[PDB]
């Protein structure tokens, strides 16, 4: 029998409604294109930028209503989100591939499968290299039997980082860090006992997520410099902050 | 980041 720590139950209760988010972003992009005439239609890159934008909107709404995070004053909330916004987007994408992804394609938040082949044919070297290490990370997580309880734990570990300067209530953040780490450790030890170091193996994925996240930020920033990013984009505001 | 601040409210 599986055992799930009470804390992780609380974390799961704060999870977004995936079908609702999917339908919402799907409808948003379809309406966006509908409002544009033929020569105004967004390119693939433009669409994906607005898609990532809407995902980030959803992530901010998730955090705002979530346990522990809603306890902080807005100034601490901003600082935490300013630190980890791209990490959460990458983590969200990666886990989506672990669960909903077929190894030959990319599963988008809007629900479509985009073949990796299309990316290899239409994207430059930077994006392909970026996708390649995402693929490796997804493959690694699959081999570890990465599941939803561990995902929601890592999500909170990413959000409540202690590497954030100028934090007002840093010991609350430290408290969440310790509680979630402890719960994750107990969960892995109880439910995956033949993987004696699964906890450590999961933690080691965090610097890999952060490295991908930094490269992704840099890729997007330079795409913006060439004028390829569609106008106004919470992504871009997060970058310019 | 006035936009992020707004969204959190
Ligand atoms: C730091 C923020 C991260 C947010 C992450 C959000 C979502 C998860 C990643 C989503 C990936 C969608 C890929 C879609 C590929 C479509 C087919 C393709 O090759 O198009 C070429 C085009 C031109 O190729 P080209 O080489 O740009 O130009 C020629 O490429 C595209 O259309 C891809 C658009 C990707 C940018 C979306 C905005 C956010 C930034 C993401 C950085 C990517 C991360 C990948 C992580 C796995
Ligand atoms: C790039 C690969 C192509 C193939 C299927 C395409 C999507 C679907 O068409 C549904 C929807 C239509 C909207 O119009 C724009 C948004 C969206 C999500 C499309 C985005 C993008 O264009 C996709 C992923
Ligand atoms: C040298 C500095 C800081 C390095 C650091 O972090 N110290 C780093 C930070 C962001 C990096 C650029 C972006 O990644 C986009 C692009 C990726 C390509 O692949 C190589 C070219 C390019 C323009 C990169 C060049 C260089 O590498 C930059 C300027
Ligand atoms: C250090 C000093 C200035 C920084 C860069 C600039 O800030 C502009 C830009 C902001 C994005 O956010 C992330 C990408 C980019 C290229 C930064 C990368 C890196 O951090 C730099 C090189």
């Amino acid at each position: 029998a599986a055992s799930i720590p009470h804390l992780i139950l609380e974390l799961l209760k704060c999870e977004p409604d995936e079908p609702q988010v999917q339908a919402k972003i799907m409808a948003y992009l379809q309406q966006e294109q509908a409002n544009r005439s033929k020569h105004e239609k967004l390119s693939t890159f433009g669409l994906m930028c607005k898609m990532a934008d809407q995902t980030l909107f959803s992530i901010v709404e998730w955090a705002r209503s979530s346990i522990f995070f809603r306890e902080l004053k807005v100034d601490d909330q901003m600082k935490l989100l300013q630190n980890c916004w791209s990490e959460l987007l990458i983590l969200d994408h990666i886990y989506r591939q672990v669960v909903h992804g077929k190894e030959g394609s990319i599963f988008l938040v809007t629900g479509q499968q985009v073949d990796y082949s299309i990316i290899a044919s239409q994207a430059g070297a930077t994006l392909n290299n970026l996708m390649s290490h995402a693929q490796e990370l997804v493959a690694k997580l699959r081999s570890l039997q990465f599941d939803q309880r561990e995902f929601v734990c890592l999500k909170f570990l990413v959000l409540f980082s202690l590497d954030v300067k100028n934090l007002e209530n840093f010991q609350l953040v430290e408290g969440v860090q310790e509680q979630v780490n402890a719960a994750l450790l107990d969960y892995t030890m109880c439910n995956y006992p033949q993987q004696t170091e699964k906890f450590g193996q999961l933690l080691l994925r965090l610097p890999e997520i952060r490295a991908i996240s930094m490269q992704a930020e840099e890729y997007l920033y330079y795409k913006h410099l060439n004028g390829d990013v569609p106008y106004n984009n919470l992504l871009i505001e997060m970058l310019h902050a | 980041n006035a936009l992020l601040r707004y969204l959190l409210d």
